[PDB]
Protein backbone atom coordinates (compact mmCIF):
# COMPACT_ATOMS: atom_id res chain seq x y z
CA UNK A 1 0.00 0.00 0.00
CA UNK A 2 1.53 3.92 -1.12
CA UNK A 3 0.36 6.78 0.49
CA UNK A 4 -2.10 4.92 3.20
CA UNK A 5 -1.61 4.19 7.06
CA UNK A 6 -1.37 1.40 9.52
CA UNK A 7 -4.76 -0.51 9.87
CA UNK A 8 -4.86 -0.28 13.81
CA UNK A 9 -4.91 -4.31 14.79
CA UNK A 10 -8.26 -6.25 14.57
CA UNK A 11 -10.09 -3.33 12.52
CA UNK A 12 -9.61 -4.96 9.11
CA UNK A 13 -10.42 -8.62 10.23
CA UNK A 14 -11.49 -10.51 7.31
CA UNK A 15 -7.64 -9.36 6.12
CA UNK A 16 -6.07 -12.75 4.90
CA UNK A 17 -2.13 -13.15 4.22
CA UNK A 18 -1.39 -15.99 2.36
CA UNK A 19 2.04 -17.49 2.15
CA UNK A 20 4.39 -19.85 0.48
CA UNK A 21 6.90 -22.36 1.84
CA UNK A 22 6.47 -19.39 4.47
CA UNK A 23 6.95 -16.61 2.74
CA UNK A 24 4.51 -13.74 1.59
CA UNK A 25 2.75 -14.49 -1.42
CA UNK A 26 -0.58 -12.33 -1.71
CA UNK A 27 -3.44 -11.32 0.54
CA UNK A 28 -7.06 -12.89 0.48
CA UNK A 29 -10.09 -11.76 2.25
CA UNK A 30 -11.74 -14.27 4.41
CA UNK A 31 -15.67 -14.13 3.17
CA UNK A 32 -16.88 -17.09 6.09
CA UNK A 33 -15.20 -19.22 8.35
CA UNK A 34 -13.49 -21.87 5.51
CA UNK A 35 -13.68 -19.45 2.30
CA UNK A 36 -10.78 -16.78 1.02
CA UNK A 37 -11.34 -15.10 -1.79
CA UNK A 38 -7.82 -13.96 -3.33
CA UNK A 39 -6.38 -12.91 -7.01
CA UNK A 40 -5.84 -16.23 -10.17
CA UNK A 41 -2.63 -14.19 -10.54
CA UNK A 42 -1.04 -15.12 -7.24
CA UNK A 43 -1.34 -19.28 -7.83
CA UNK A 44 0.76 -18.63 -11.32
CA UNK A 45 4.04 -19.63 -10.53
CA UNK A 46 3.24 -22.21 -7.48
CA UNK A 47 4.18 -25.88 -7.45
CA UNK A 48 4.67 -26.47 -3.71
CA UNK A 49 0.67 -26.48 -3.49
CA UNK A 50 0.93 -28.13 -0.42
CA UNK A 51 2.65 -25.75 1.36
CA UNK A 52 0.43 -22.73 0.87
CA UNK A 53 -0.64 -21.22 4.03
CA UNK A 54 -3.46 -18.75 5.32
CA UNK A 55 -2.99 -16.70 7.83
CA UNK A 56 -6.20 -15.15 9.89
CA UNK A 57 -5.65 -12.26 12.48
CA UNK A 58 -2.14 -11.23 11.38
CA UNK A 59 -1.23 -7.45 11.91
CA UNK A 60 2.36 -7.39 12.54
CA UNK A 61 5.06 -9.48 10.96
CA UNK A 62 7.55 -9.53 13.27
CA UNK A 63 5.91 -10.84 16.47
CA UNK A 64 3.32 -13.40 17.63
CA UNK A 65 0.72 -12.04 19.86
CA UNK A 66 -1.48 -14.99 19.62
CA UNK A 67 -4.40 -13.50 17.67
CA UNK A 68 -3.39 -15.39 14.46
CA UNK A 69 -4.74 -18.29 13.20
CA UNK A 70 -3.15 -20.54 10.09
CA UNK A 71 -4.69 -22.61 8.15
CA UNK A 72 -3.87 -25.09 5.15
CA UNK A 73 -5.29 -24.03 1.71
CA UNK A 74 -7.03 -27.39 0.82
CA UNK A 75 -8.47 -26.02 -2.63
CA UNK A 76 -7.80 -23.25 -4.83
CA UNK A 77 -10.53 -22.80 -7.17
CA UNK A 78 -10.15 -20.44 -10.39
CA UNK A 79 -12.60 -20.05 -13.24
CA UNK A 80 -11.91 -21.59 -16.61
CA UNK A 81 -11.81 -17.71 -18.08
CA UNK A 82 -8.16 -17.43 -16.34
CA UNK A 83 -5.57 -17.09 -18.53
CA UNK A 84 -2.20 -17.41 -16.55
CA UNK A 85 0.47 -14.48 -17.24
CA UNK A 86 -2.91 -12.24 -18.31
CA UNK A 87 -4.86 -9.98 -15.50
CA UNK A 88 -8.45 -10.57 -16.74
CA UNK A 89 -10.74 -12.95 -14.75
CA UNK A 90 -8.16 -12.36 -11.78
CA UNK A 91 -10.30 -14.12 -9.10
CA UNK A 92 -9.62 -17.29 -6.74
CA UNK A 93 -11.93 -19.15 -4.59
CA UNK A 94 -9.50 -20.86 -1.40
CA UNK A 95 -10.80 -23.77 1.26
CA UNK A 96 -9.40 -23.66 4.30
CA UNK A 97 -8.07 -27.43 5.52
CA UNK A 98 -10.33 -26.50 8.70
CA UNK A 99 -12.50 -23.60 9.58
CA UNK A 100 -11.12 -20.43 11.29
CA UNK A 101 -13.09 -19.63 14.50
CA UNK A 102 -14.28 -16.79 14.70
CA UNK A 103 -12.60 -13.49 17.40
CA UNK A 104 -12.16 -10.10 17.50
CA UNK A 105 -9.50 -10.35 15.28
CA UNK A 106 -11.06 -12.95 13.03
CA UNK A 107 -14.22 -11.80 11.01
CA UNK A 108 -15.89 -12.31 7.20
CA UNK A 109 -16.60 -9.91 5.13
CA UNK A 110 -20.00 -10.11 3.53
CA UNK A 111 -19.77 -10.93 -0.05
CA UNK A 112 -23.13 -9.51 -1.40
CA UNK A 113 -25.90 -10.42 -3.22
CA UNK A 114 -25.07 -9.64 -7.23
CA UNK A 115 -28.10 -6.92 -7.69
CA UNK A 116 -27.95 -5.14 -4.57
CA UNK A 117 -23.89 -4.68 -5.25
CA UNK A 118 -24.32 -3.62 -8.87
CA UNK A 119 -27.17 -1.12 -8.30
CA UNK A 120 -26.20 0.16 -4.48
CA UNK A 121 -22.50 -0.52 -3.68
CA UNK A 122 -21.30 -0.14 -7.14
CA UNK A 123 -22.51 3.52 -6.28
CA UNK A 124 -20.63 3.82 -3.10
CA UNK A 125 -17.67 6.33 -3.66
CA UNK A 126 -14.74 5.10 -1.20
CA UNK A 127 -13.69 1.59 -0.55
CA UNK A 128 -10.89 0.76 1.99
CA UNK A 129 -8.06 -1.04 0.27
CA UNK A 130 -5.77 -3.53 2.45
CA UNK A 131 -2.09 -5.52 2.49
CA UNK A 132 1.17 -6.05 3.28
CA UNK A 133 2.58 -5.15 0.44
CA UNK A 134 4.99 -2.64 -1.29
CA UNK A 135 5.43 0.80 0.47
CA UNK A 136 6.86 2.28 -2.60
CA UNK A 137 7.09 1.38 -5.89
CA UNK A 138 10.21 -0.54 -6.44
CA UNK A 139 9.92 -0.22 -2.69
CA UNK A 140 10.01 -2.78 0.44
CA UNK A 141 7.10 -4.36 1.88
CA UNK A 142 4.97 -3.30 5.20
CA UNK A 143 5.84 -5.10 8.55
CA UNK A 144 2.21 -3.82 9.76
CA UNK A 145 -0.88 -4.24 7.65
CA UNK A 146 -1.95 -1.13 5.98
CA UNK A 147 -4.99 0.57 4.51
CA UNK A 148 -6.48 3.03 2.11
CA UNK A 149 -9.43 4.49 0.99
CA UNK A 150 -9.91 4.93 -2.56
CA UNK A 151 -12.80 6.37 -4.87
CA UNK A 152 -14.03 4.22 -7.58
CA UNK A 153 -14.19 5.46 -10.94
CA UNK A 154 -16.16 4.54 -14.36
CA UNK A 155 -14.20 2.79 -16.66
CA UNK A 156 -14.99 5.51 -19.51
CA UNK A 157 -13.95 8.03 -17.45
CA UNK A 158 -10.48 5.85 -16.06
CA UNK A 159 -10.18 5.17 -19.69
CA UNK A 160 -10.26 8.91 -21.08
CA UNK A 161 -8.07 9.69 -17.65
CA UNK A 162 -5.55 7.17 -17.57
CA UNK A 163 -3.11 8.71 -20.34
CA UNK A 164 -2.71 7.35 -24.10
CA UNK A 165 0.13 5.33 -22.79
CA UNK A 166 1.36 2.66 -25.86
CA UNK A 167 0.21 -1.32 -24.89
CA UNK A 168 -2.44 0.53 -22.08
CA UNK A 169 -4.33 -3.00 -21.56
CA UNK A 170 -7.95 -2.90 -22.00
CA UNK A 171 -10.01 -2.56 -18.73
CA UNK A 172 -12.90 -5.07 -19.55
CA UNK A 173 -16.18 -5.30 -17.46
CA UNK A 174 -14.66 -8.26 -15.30
CA UNK A 175 -12.20 -5.47 -13.88
CA UNK A 176 -13.19 -1.53 -12.07
CA UNK A 177 -10.57 1.24 -11.18
CA UNK A 178 -9.87 3.13 -8.31
CA UNK A 179 -8.08 5.65 -6.81
CA UNK A 180 -6.02 8.39 -7.79
CA UNK A 181 -4.56 9.76 -10.64
CA UNK A 182 -1.71 11.86 -9.02
CA UNK A 183 0.86 9.78 -7.87
CA UNK A 184 0.19 9.82 -4.23
CA UNK A 185 -1.81 6.75 -3.27
CA UNK A 186 -2.10 3.05 -4.78
CA UNK A 187 -2.07 -0.47 -3.50
CA UNK A 188 0.66 -2.72 -4.69
CA UNK A 189 2.78 -5.47 -5.64
CA UNK A 190 1.90 -7.95 -2.64
CA UNK A 191 -1.11 -6.46 -1.83
CA UNK A 192 -2.50 -8.41 -4.82
CA UNK A 193 -5.23 -11.06 -3.90
CA UNK A 194 -6.83 -8.44 -0.58
CA UNK A 195 -9.60 -6.90 -0.59
CA UNK A 196 -11.38 -3.40 -1.86
CA UNK A 197 -14.34 -3.55 0.94
CA UNK A 198 -17.25 -1.09 1.11
CA UNK A 199 -19.17 0.15 3.71
CA UNK A 200 -23.09 0.50 2.96
CA UNK A 201 -25.91 1.45 6.13
CA UNK A 202 -23.28 0.12 8.93
CA UNK A 203 -21.80 -3.30 7.26
CA UNK A 204 -18.97 -4.30 5.28
CA UNK A 205 -19.13 -5.81 1.45
CA UNK A 206 -16.64 -7.13 -0.73
CA UNK A 207 -16.65 -4.92 -3.65
CA UNK A 208 -12.80 -5.94 -5.51
CA UNK A 209 -9.55 -7.78 -5.38
CA UNK A 210 -6.52 -5.81 -5.73
CA UNK A 211 -5.34 -6.95 -9.35
CA UNK A 212 -3.03 -4.39 -11.25
CA UNK A 213 -2.24 -1.67 -12.49
CA UNK A 214 0.84 0.48 -14.82
CA UNK A 215 3.35 0.87 -12.09
CA UNK A 216 2.39 1.60 -8.31
CA UNK A 217 0.92 5.30 -7.44
CA UNK A 218 1.83 6.23 -11.33
CA UNK A 219 0.58 9.51 -12.76
CA UNK A 220 -2.43 9.93 -14.29
CA UNK A 221 -3.16 5.65 -13.62
CA UNK A 222 -5.29 3.85 -11.14
CA UNK A 223 -5.55 0.41 -9.67
CA UNK A 224 -7.66 -2.19 -11.11
CA UNK A 225 -9.75 -4.26 -9.19
CA UNK A 226 -11.22 -7.67 -9.91
CA UNK A 227 -15.49 -6.62 -10.30
CA UNK A 228 -16.37 -9.37 -7.36
CA UNK A 229 -19.59 -8.92 -8.45
CA UNK A 230 -19.25 -10.71 -11.67
CA UNK A 231 -18.69 -13.64 -9.94
CA UNK A 232 -21.15 -13.81 -7.18
CA UNK A 233 -22.93 -16.58 -8.58
CA UNK A 234 -20.03 -18.56 -9.70
CA UNK A 235 -18.38 -18.66 -6.03
CA UNK A 236 -21.73 -19.18 -4.02
CA UNK A 237 -22.22 -22.25 -6.50
CA UNK A 238 -18.66 -23.67 -5.76
CA UNK A 239 -19.21 -22.65 -1.50
CA UNK A 240 -21.92 -25.40 -1.90
CA UNK A 241 -20.11 -27.90 -3.16
CA UNK A 242 -18.50 -31.14 -2.19
CA UNK A 243 -14.76 -30.72 -2.12
CA UNK A 244 -12.82 -32.54 -4.83
CA UNK A 245 -9.18 -34.09 -4.75
CA UNK A 246 -6.43 -31.83 -5.76
CA UNK A 247 -5.37 -28.80 -4.32
CA UNK A 248 -5.68 -26.73 -7.90
CA UNK A 249 -9.32 -26.63 -9.73
CA UNK A 250 -10.57 -24.86 -12.80
CA UNK A 251 -14.13 -24.25 -12.63
CA UNK A 252 -16.23 -23.07 -15.64
CA UNK A 253 -17.06 -20.14 -15.66
CA UNK A 254 -19.77 -18.41 -15.74
CA UNK B 1 -38.62 -0.48 -5.51
CA UNK B 2 -35.46 -1.72 -4.81
CA UNK B 3 -33.72 0.02 -8.31
CA UNK B 4 -35.03 2.95 -5.85
CA UNK B 5 -32.48 3.84 -2.78
CA UNK B 6 -32.09 -0.29 -2.33
CA UNK B 7 -36.27 -0.43 -1.87
CA UNK B 8 -35.31 1.38 1.40
CA UNK B 9 -33.49 -1.81 2.47
CA UNK B 10 -30.42 -2.01 5.04
CA UNK B 11 -29.58 -4.93 3.23
CA UNK B 12 -31.04 -7.07 -0.14
CA UNK B 13 -33.81 -5.72 -1.95
CA UNK B 14 -36.47 -8.22 -3.72
CA UNK B 15 -38.91 -6.56 -6.02
CA UNK B 16 -42.31 -8.43 -6.21
CA UNK B 17 -45.64 -8.78 -8.49
CA UNK B 18 -47.09 -5.21 -8.31
CA UNK B 19 -45.87 -2.96 -5.38
CA UNK B 20 -44.80 -5.55 -3.19
CA UNK B 21 -40.79 -5.11 -1.80
CA UNK B 22 -39.34 -8.07 0.71
CA UNK B 23 -36.25 -6.81 2.17
CA UNK B 24 -33.66 -9.90 3.28
CA UNK B 25 -30.75 -10.17 5.24
CA UNK B 26 -27.32 -11.93 4.95
CA UNK B 27 -26.41 -15.11 7.08
CA UNK B 28 -26.02 -14.35 10.95
CA UNK B 29 -28.48 -11.45 10.45
CA UNK B 30 -32.77 -10.73 11.44
CA UNK B 31 -34.92 -8.47 9.87
CA UNK B 32 -36.62 -6.74 12.09
CA UNK B 33 -40.82 -5.81 12.66
CA UNK B 34 -40.00 -2.56 10.43
CA UNK B 35 -39.17 -5.28 7.19
CA UNK B 36 -35.88 -2.72 6.47
CA UNK B 37 -33.42 -2.84 9.42
CA UNK B 38 -30.87 -5.95 9.81
CA UNK B 39 -29.68 -7.35 13.38
CA UNK B 40 -26.97 -9.89 14.20
CA UNK B 41 -28.39 -12.92 15.34
CA UNK B 42 -24.59 -14.12 15.22
CA UNK B 43 -21.31 -13.23 17.55
CA UNK B 44 -19.46 -11.99 14.50
CA UNK B 45 -21.71 -11.57 12.02
CA UNK B 46 -20.21 -10.46 8.77
CA UNK B 47 -18.68 -6.99 7.33
CA UNK B 48 -19.33 -5.87 11.42
CA UNK B 49 -15.45 -4.81 13.36
CA UNK B 50 -15.97 -6.15 17.31
CA UNK B 51 -13.11 -3.72 18.48
CA UNK B 52 -15.12 -1.25 16.78
CA UNK B 53 -18.58 -2.20 17.72
CA UNK B 54 -17.71 -2.97 21.32
CA UNK B 55 -16.71 0.84 21.52
N1 LIG C 1 -1.10 -0.34 -9.05
C1 LIG C 1 -1.78 -1.32 -8.49
N2 LIG C 1 -2.93 -1.10 -7.74
C2 LIG C 1 -1.22 -2.72 -8.58
C3 LIG C 1 -1.68 -3.75 -7.77
C4 LIG C 1 -1.19 -5.04 -7.91
C5 LIG C 1 -0.29 -5.34 -8.93
C6 LIG C 1 0.16 -4.32 -9.79
C7 LIG C 1 -0.30 -3.01 -9.58
C8 LIG C 1 1.07 -4.62 -10.96
C9 LIG C 1 2.29 -3.72 -11.03
C10 LIG C 1 2.92 -3.52 -12.25
C11 LIG C 1 4.18 -2.93 -12.32
C12 LIG C 1 4.81 -2.51 -11.17
C13 LIG C 1 4.18 -2.66 -9.95
C14 LIG C 1 2.92 -3.26 -9.88
C15 LIG C 1 1.71 -6.02 -10.79
C16 LIG C 1 0.61 -7.05 -10.49
C17 LIG C 1 1.27 -8.40 -10.37
C18 LIG C 1 1.12 -9.38 -11.34
C19 LIG C 1 1.78 -10.61 -11.26
N3 LIG C 1 1.58 -11.58 -12.25
C20 LIG C 1 2.63 -10.84 -10.17
C21 LIG C 1 2.80 -9.87 -9.18
C22 LIG C 1 3.66 -10.09 -7.98
C23 LIG C 1 5.00 -10.40 -8.13
C24 LIG C 1 5.85 -10.47 -7.02
C25 LIG C 1 5.35 -10.24 -5.75
C26 LIG C 1 4.01 -9.95 -5.57
C27 LIG C 1 3.16 -9.89 -6.68
C28 LIG C 1 1.70 -9.72 -6.43
O1 LIG C 1 0.90 -10.52 -6.89
O2 LIG C 1 1.38 -8.60 -5.83
C29 LIG C 1 2.11 -8.67 -9.30
N4 LIG C 1 -0.03 -6.67 -9.23
CA1 LIG D 1 1.94 -11.14 14.22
Amino acid sequence: IVGGKVCPKGECPWQVLLLVNGAQLCGGTLINTIWVVSAAHCFDKIKNWRNLIAVLGEHDLSEHDGDEQSRRVAQVIIPSTYVPGTTNHDIALLRLHQPVVLTDHVVPLCLPERTFSERTLAFVRFSLVSGWGQLLDRGATALELMVLNVPRLMTQDCLQQSRKVGDSPNITEYMFCAGYSDGSKDSCKGDSGGPHATHYRGTWYLTGIVSWGQGCATVGHFGVYTRVSQYIEWLQKLMRSEPRPGVLLRAPFP
Amino acid sequence: ICVNENGGCEQYCSDHTGTKRSCRCHEGYSLLADGVSCTPTVEYPCGKIPILEKR
